[PDB]
């Protein structure tokens, strides 16, 4: 529980969708309601086991 | 001692600043508005010279203005 | 330690305190999409923007499930409590307090179509039960056609009168706002209402401003009206 | 005079209210306060006096402050049914001037009698080693013993002085005309210590 | 002044400035939902001091953007183009020119005057009092100007409106405009609301339009709602002007 | 805190009468006296473990919510169970769960305590996830309690120190970092280089009861949570681990004394 | 340098705490202060013997929130009781930031660590701070150039730490810097706490108090009816429902609107009020007839 | 000025607190003396709110009714600097450190009124009575007697309850070393009230007991009033005990038991079979 308001309180959240996933380790992510945006992998979810279509959370 | 109780104010006061149009100018009394009952009988409403303010990005934000240039002009 | 345990029951209830201060303000509203899992789901706050967020002491999804509004934490966007769907519904049950001015005194005549809106509109508010027994399917949206002044608002007017109730008149130029992304929004919470507490009318006075079968979809203005009809249609068959 | 707390006890009887110094009394006193309590706060300002009521049931008007403007307004109005009940009022002195307002001073009673007591040979001497043990002393204006009575004070007076650190007066006011307004003749001015 | 600047100031700054919201629904006097004008909907508090009695769904409050509690109330919604339009009358006027056509006049007033000092004229027959003028008139006769001259002379709160000032590039902005201007007009009552040259406003039944055409439909809706609609006008008369009236939508 | 220790000392096997002590001091109205309590029973009792001496620790525990009643409790317990050292870590493991790390600071030091001449499997196990913890003051106590087992062995034996050295070097550097991370590696270095590697903290003494010196040293060095000195009282338990001999004379006469070693599995550590 | 810098616990006693909190509460959501009187002792302990708000403003935790009159009004009342007491220090609520001290608050702050190294800046728990217990820390605050040249490793030392994150990784920076969350005990002893645990002297005769037979039979009645609603559910689920995710128990064992969970919150509240309203009425009988 | 304006007095933990810490502090001024504070809180009103209290000087003698010292200056300046901070915040009336009723508060309830028109009388007690709160709240009642003088001025009680903001609620559980010993909620606590109201009945029943012997001989000042109300008690005597029983419970648990033993059921008939192999297994997974 104590635990819990640390991990609760962030800089917030966004939810974009892969439109592409390059093999420069960069993917290619539309937020739904802001413009597109060239971000770096992170270490639960990269190129390798993304196919482009699906819902990602940031 | 202005600069020093504005001081506070003085790095929001700074860049960046957006600007805004006047939705209604509201002249009451400089510094306090009315003060409220039930448990506490004292202020909520403190509002001096103020302005409710339409911002320019499509977005309202309300603000006690100051008292250099009061809402009476605006 | 059968006594530890009553203690740090004693001490777990202090700690519980903690997490009520998130629980309560400042909070934002948002409306559960779907949760995907536990510890982390998908929601769509009320600004037209999604977040994934967490969900605070793993809350059960049982009637958050389903499309319903939540509480989250504003500083942060997490998912720190739920609502029920009755709270937080854009405008209350309405002609109760903006009543029309129209009763069955302005018209005693087209018969025919004063038989089928009694039947039709008011009889299933009533008697659900009496209504599918019938034979006749369990209530849909009712369409309204005819040229300008015919009182196709008329019937539902005068019949939204005498009811005082069971009925929510919202504007199609509500649903609209001037800050993108609220529009769609609105739309579901006032739609939600009529759902909870069923049988409810929902009736929109003009449909059109909204109803376009055609949109630029180019400027900010356009795609706006666009995601106001794409929620309708969604939300016709939720009902 | 210089720290010291009074408690100026006002009486208020039936006998204090009389033509005795003109005009009348509650007039006379009125004039009588306002030149003690100034007179000590002339000498060095840094005394406060407090008020108290002698007779009856005890009432405390006032706690430390330099103020004249209550003793002035207790006087002038009197109780027809009231009479002095000294012990009361010594009893509650004593009391109040343990807590202060103002706190550093030394303890020191200034009272006026405008009648003659109404208590007996066994009350006056039990309340003469109250006062000395507590090393708080009374400085009386006596009239009111005067009156038809003795004056049973005059003995308590010697007595106290010397061994207390406070000191003790017995101020005589002839009874009928003499003036009891006029207060520089007679020193109760200021109260004196003993040390 | 400078030392008052920051001290009205510093009761902003706890909040890091507040934020203007109105009250989407009351479900208890103590908790709120609020809808912000800034955007996102919230549930909000209430102080322990502040009558309960003033926060209600019509009216505004302002909150905390720090914590959502209703810091304080503040008085109801209004848009600034209304505001000026109401609290101005340039020109003013002269009734004896549109004069010596003065039979038309009478027909207008009916309308126009008598509903304002009682509606009870109109109860007394039976029957609701009529609901916007349309002057109309072949070109120059004075269609705008019968408007305003029966206005200055009754000397009854006046809006002048410019009806190509109403719509704008934002949308649903010029949905406000609209009810705003009725709502402002239906607060300080007896009332004239004027808009000059309807056909602004007036939309066709599109659906192959433009982005401009787009905006017109929707001020055209709402004006049907507000006038004649299940919502009503107590004293508010609308004139209308029009030097030919062949662009309005079919249903006005 | 000074005095609550002291009490503790004069009492030094009286076994049953401090139990009369520590109910009293347990009674009182401050919570600081019930902490006194604890030191009490806890040098009394040492030479023998006994059933009546654990059960009004444990009795403060839970009675009180209180941090610092709880953590006390826990480490007097390791102290007078050493005479039967491995009932220790089933028990201190129960109470190291609860939501305070206050509990689990003491949990650390019960075991190292207990251990402290030789040890066990289990307790080095226990103390090894608070190491990790960065819940500074846990981590603390985890890393001191460890080297105190551990003492008088060779660096190369263990694997645990040379982990230990390289976390050591960096947190000292550290300038701006909490002080009870900094504080509980250096303590924690400093025992396990002790003597050059020849003084001891034994747990219980070599003739075959408990050794004097080494609790009267190792109780007050458990407090350093507010005044850092009291952790120098340490010189006073250490136990020099070498036979000396000594004869009519007045000499010393040549001892050869056969001991299980040999220099090809130990030779003499040196520190990073 | 022979200088003292260090971290200073508070010793609160429990008209302090009490007192502290209900300012605090009340002041919401305008920052309210208020100064602490006290007694210094030992080299570390500034102890609050008790506390006096300054007037809840939108102005407030400011230099301009401290008044001279109600100040000096309130110290002359202890006088004629005849308690001595000296500042201490300062307690404040920020009901718009956790408990930390915020831009606003550092003038404030400032005055008082001049003139007495011994006073901090105590935040109180309003209802804003996240990760509030009620935990208070007192910090003071320096400035970067102060740290490199080491003045700030001073103000750290001697106190147990603990990691708060009410808002964001800026709080805790600003946390560390300053002493990083101070401990913090009470002074009370036995006599005081027995006070607050009771809630009134009516317990003996309330406790004891039954309503009317007739709803006791009710309550009954309507708990049954209840219960025999949810047993058609319960009848699937014990197929399984032993089962983790809620989402998928939904289908499985019917986890909408759970059986188990329904039946056992009826049987509770059923099972204590029967007992407690029959042992009271009979108790109650046998000793007045 | 209003006596009657009382008929609850919720009191925060606060001001129950507070009377504690002024006895020790304002120099051990009580014993055979009395500490007499002002209360602050809410006032002109019914139900009595109170925020706060201090101590104010006061020394007592008791025996003579007539002879006390109150200080005057001590109400208006605190009530004026209290105002300010919360507007509630006015004086409510005046503790009674007790131990229990007296007469002689009678005489000191009259000066009270001069200042500010309270006269509620809240015997809080710093000396631990009562297995509740040693607080008594009191409203004077006018009653005649015909043993006595008619018209008599007594008290007659007036519930009490408490109170507590939420902030402040927690933090009387920071204090203690438990959370409360009652509070009437679960199956745990409920019982607990039943068994306080049982012991709080037998402290009852004593103390009117011991007082008809004193009556009886050794006489000791009656009224009317009390004498009357006592003999009803036997007069109203109960009649038939009827109703009220569960057994709902065992349903419950007897689910819950296959439920668990669902899984423990399948684990039994697999374990037994591995028991020599998992030997291989646990060894292996223990070694590295």
């Amino acid at each position: 529980l104590r635990e819990e308001l640390q991990l609760l309180q962030e800089q917030g959240s966004y939810v974009g969708e892969v439109v592409r996933a390059m093999d420069k380790k960069k993917v290619l992510v539309k937020v739904h309601p802001e413009g597109k945006f060239v971000v770096d992998v992170d270490k639960n979810i990269d190129i390798n086991d993304v196919t482009p279509n699906c819902r990602v959370a940031l | 001692k202005i600069k020093e109780n504005s001081e506070k104010i003085k790095v929001n006061k700074t860049l960046p600043y957006l600007v805004s149009n006047v939705i209604e100018l509201l002249d009451v009394d400089p510094n306090d508005q009315e003060e409220d009952g039930a448990n506490i009988d004292l202020d909520s409403q403190r509002k001096g010279k103020c302005a409710v303010i339409k911002t320019s990005t499509r977005q309202t934000y309300f603000l006690p203005v100051i008292g250099l240039v009061d809402a009476e002009k605006l | 330690i059968k006594d530890e345990q009553k203690n740090l029951k004693k001490e777990f209830l202090h700690a519980q305190e903690e997490v009520k201060r998130i629980q309560s303000i400042p909070l934002v509203i948002g409306q559960f999409l779907e949760a995907v899992d536990q510890n982390t789901a998908i929601v769509g706050s009320t600004t037209g923007s999604n977040y994934y967020v967490r969900i605070l002491s793993t809350i059960d999804r049982e009637l958050l499930k389903p499309n319903a509004s939540v509480a989250l934490h504003k500083h942060s966007n997490a998912l720190v409590d739920v609502l029920p769907p009755e709270a937080d519904s854009s405008i209350m049950m309405l002609t109760s307090d903006q009543k029309p001015d129209v009763m069955y005194a302005d018209i005693g005549g087209m018969d025919i179509q004063k038989q089928e809106v009694r039947e039709a509109v008011e009889l299933p508010l009533t008697h659900f039960e009496l209504y599918k027994q019938i034979g006749i399917d369990p209530p849909r949206g009712v369409l309204m056609y005819g040229p300008p002044g015919c009182g196709k608002t008329m019937l539902a007017k005068a019949v939204a009168h005498h009811t005082t109730a069971a009925f929510i008149r919202v504007v199609g130029s509500e649903f609209v706002q001037k800050y993108l992304g609220e529009g769609p929004r609105m739309v579901r919470d006032v739609f939600r209402l009529a759902k909870e507490n069923a049988p409810a009318i929902i009736f929109i006075d003009e449909i059109d401003a909204i109803a376009t079968k055609r949109f630029d979809a180019q400027t900010g203005a356009d795609r706006e009206v666009q995601r106001i009809l794409l929620e309708l249609l969604n939300q016709m068959d939720g009902f | 005079m210089v720290l010291e707390s009074t408690m100026v006890c006002v009486d208020n009887s039936e006998y204090m209210r009389n033509g005795d110094f003109l005009p009348t009394r509650l007039q006379a006193q009125q004039d009588a306060v306002n030149i003690v309590c100034h007179s000590k706060t002339r000498s060095n300002p840094e005394n406060n006096v407090g008020l108290i009521t002698l007779a009856n049931d005890c009432e405390v008007l006032t706690t430390l402050t330099p103020d004249t403007g209550r003793i002035l307004s207790k006087l002038h109005t009197v109780q027809p049914k009231g009479k002095i009940t000294f012990c009361t009022g010594i009893r509650v002195a004593h009391l109040a001037l343990k807590h202060r307002q103002g706190k550093n001073h030394k303890m020191r009673i200034i009272a006026f009698v405008g009648s003659p007591v109404e208590d007996n040979e066994k009350d006056l001497v039990k309340l003469a080693k109250r006062l000395k043990k507590e090393k708080v002393n009374v400085d009386i204006i006596n009239f009111g013993e005067e009156e038809v009575n003795t004056e049973k004070l005059t003995a308590f007076v010697n007595t106290l002085n010397g061994k207390d650190g406070t000191g003790s007066h017995l101020v005589t006011v002839p009874p009928g005309p003499s003036l009891a307004d006029a207060l520089i003749s007679s020193p109760i001015l200021a109260g004196e210590g003993g040390a | 002044k400078q030392y008052e600047k920051s001290e009205n100031d510093l009761k902003a700054l706890q909040s890091v400035g507040q934020i203007v919201g109105e009250v989407l629904k009351q479900l208890t006097e103590e908790k709120f939902i609020v809808k912000a004008t800034n955007g996102p909907r919230y549930v909000v508090g209430c102080r322990r001091q502040l009558d309960k009695s003033k926060l209600k769904p019509g009216t505004r409050v302002a909150l905390d953007m720090t914590t959502l509690t209703i810091m304080r109330y503040l008085p109801r919604e209004v848009d600034p183009l209304v505001y000026n339009m109401s609290h101005e009358d340039p020109g003013n006027v002269s009734y004896s020119e549109i004069g010596g056509l003065s039979e038309q006049i009478r027909e207008l007033r009916e309308v126009i005057e008598l509903p304002l000092t009682n509606p009870e004229l109109f109860q007394r027959v039976g029957i609701i009092p009529p609901k916007g003028c349309l002057l109309y008139g072949p070109p120059g006769t004075g269609k705008t100007l019968l408007a305003r001259a029966v206005a200055s002379q009754l000397d009854c709160n006046f809006l002048k409106v410019v009806s190509s000032s109403i719509v704008d590039k934002y949308i649903g902005e010029s949905a406000r405009l609209i009810r705003e201007m009725f709502n402002y007009a239906r607060d300080h009552q007896p009332c004239i609301i004027f808009m000059d040259e309807i056909d602004a406003i007036g939309g066709r039944r599109f659906s192959e339009g433009t982005s401009a055409d787009r905006e017109i439909q929707r001020t055209l809706m709402e004006l049907l709602n507000q006038m004649d609609g299940f919502d009503t006008l107590h004293r508010v008369k609308m004139i209308m002007a029009t030097n030919r009236p062949d662009t309005l939508d079919p249903a006005l | 805190r000074g005095l609550a220790v002291g009490i503790a000392l004069v009492m030094y096997g009286r076994m049953e009468e401090a139990d009369a002590l520590i109910e009293s001091l347990c009674r009182d109205k401050d919570p600081i006296l019930r902490r006194s309590g604890m030191y009490t029973v806890a040098m009394a009792y040492c030479g023998s473990g006994n059933n009546k001496a654990i059960r009004r620790l444990l009795h403060v525990a839970v009675s009180d919510v209180n941090d610092d009643v709880r953590r006390a409790a826990v480490e007097s317990l390791g102290f007078i169970l050493f005479r039967t050292p491995e009932q220790c870590p089933s028990v201190v493991s129960l109470l190291s769960e609860s939501y305070n790390p206050h509990v689990r600071y003491g949990a650390a030091m019960a075991l190292g305590v207990c251990c402290a001449g030789t040890g066990n499997k289990e307790a080095i196990n226990l103390l090894e996830p608070m190491t990790n913890d960065p819940v500074n003051y846990v981590r603390q106590g985890a890393l001191i309690a460890s080297a105190l087992i551990m003492i008088q062995q060779t660096e190369i034996t263990c694997p645990k120190v040379n982990q230990f050295r390289q976390l050591y070097s960096k947190v000292i550097n550290d300038k701006h970092d909490d002080v009870m991370a900094k504080f509980g590696a250096i303590l924690a270095q400093g025992i396990l280089d002790a003597g050059g590697h020849n003084v001891t903290i034994s747990l219980q003494s070599r003739t075959g009861h408990t050794h004097m010196p080494s609790v009267v040293g190792v109780l007050v060095f458990t407090q350093f949570w507010f005044w850092f000195p009291l952790s120098h009282f340490l010189s006073l338990a250490y136990t020099p681990t070498c036979i000396i001999g000594l004869n009519k004379d007045l000499k010393m006469p040549k001892v050869q004394y056969k001991s299980n070693c040999k220099p090809s599995t130990f030779a003499y550590p040196a520190p990073l | 340098a022979p200088a003292v810098d260090t971290a200073e616990q508070v010793y609160i006693s429990s008209l302090a705490l009490l007192k502290m909190l209900k300012h605090g509460r009340a002041g919401v959501p305008m920052e309210v202060m208020g100064l602490m009187l006290g007694e210094f002792v030992d080299d570390y302990t500034v102890r609050v013997i008790d506390v006096f708000a300054m007037p809840q403003s939108g102005t407030g935790v400011s230099v301009e929130a401290v008044d001279p009159v109600f100040q000096a009004k309130m110290l002359d009342m202890l006088k004629q009781t005849g308690r001595p007491e000296m500042v201490v220090g300062w307690y404040h609520s920020h009901p718009g930031f956790g408990c930390w001290l915020s831009g606003v608050d550092i003038n404030t702050q400032q005055s008082f660590e001049a003139l007495s190294e011994r006073a901090v800046a105590v935040v109180v728990d309003p209802i804003q701070s996240v990760k509030g217990k009620v935990v208070i820390d007192a910090f003071r605050l320096i400035n970067a150039n102060m740290m490199v040249l080491g003045h700030e490793p001073r103000q750290t030392t001697s106190n147990l730490g603990h990691l708060n994150k009410p808002s964001i990784q800026a709080l805790i920076h600003g946390l560390n810097r300053h002493y990083y969350s101070i401990t913090i005990n009470y002074r009370k002893n036995e006599l005081e706490q027995k006070m607050l645990l009771n809630l009134h002297k009516k317990s003996w005769m309330e406790g004891l108090t039954l309503q009317d037979y007739s709803e006791h039979c009710k309550h009954n009645e309507s708990v049954v009816k209840e219960m025999l609603e949810l047993a058609k559910n319960y009848n699937k689920a014990v197929e399984e429902e032993d089962k983790m995710t809620p989402e998928q128990l939904a289908i499985k064992n019917v986890g909408k609107q759970d059986p188990k969970r329904h039946l056992e919150e009826h049987v509770d509240v059923l099972m204590t009020s029967n007992i407690v309203q029959c042992l009271a009425a009979m108790l109650d009988t046998v000793v007045f007839k | 000025m209003p006596e009657l304006a009382v008929q609850k007095v919720v009191v925060h933990p606060l001001v129950l607190l507070s009377v504690v810490d002024h006895f020790n502090r304002i120099g051990k001024v009580g014993n055979q003396k009395r500490v007499v504070g002002v209360l602050l809180g809410s006032w002109q009103k019914k139900v009595l709110d109170v925020s706060n209290s201090f101590a104010v000087p006061f020394d007592e003698d008791d025996k003579d009714d007539s002879v006390w010292f109150l200080d005057h200056d001590y109400l208006e300046n605190m009530y004026g600097m209290f105002k300010k901070v919360n507007a509630r915040e006015r004086i409510v009336g005046w503790y009674h450190t007790g131990p229990k009723l007296h007469k002689n508060d009678i005489a000191i309830n009259e000066l009270m009124k001069r200042y500010c028109p309270n006269s509620v009388l809240v015997i809080i007690d710093v000396k631990p009575k009562d297995l509740g709160l040693p607080t008594e709240a009191y409203i004077s009642v006018e009653e005649v007697h015909d043993d006595g003088t008619p018209t008599s001025k007594t008290f007659e009680h007036v519930t009490s309850e408490i109170g507590a903001e939420e902030a402040e609620e927690v933090g009387v559980e920071h204090l203690l070393r438990d959370i409360k010993d009652t509070t009437v909620g679960t199956l745990s606590q409920r019982i607990t009230n039943q068994v306080h109201g049982l012991k709080g009945l037998n402290s009852k029943l004593l103390d009117i007991r011991t007082y008809l012997e004193k009556v009886a001989s050794g006489k000791l000042p009656i009224n009317h009033h009390i004498i009357y109300q006592l003999q009803d008690v036997f007069n109203l005597l109960p009649d038939a005990s009827l109703q009220e029983f569960v057994k709902a419970f065992y349903l419950k648990t007897n689910d819950q038991m296959v439920v668990v033993y669902l899984a423990s059921l399948i684990r039994s008939v697999v374990a037994l079979h591995n028991l020599i192999n998992n030997k291989i297994a646990n060894r292996d997974a223990e070694k590295k």
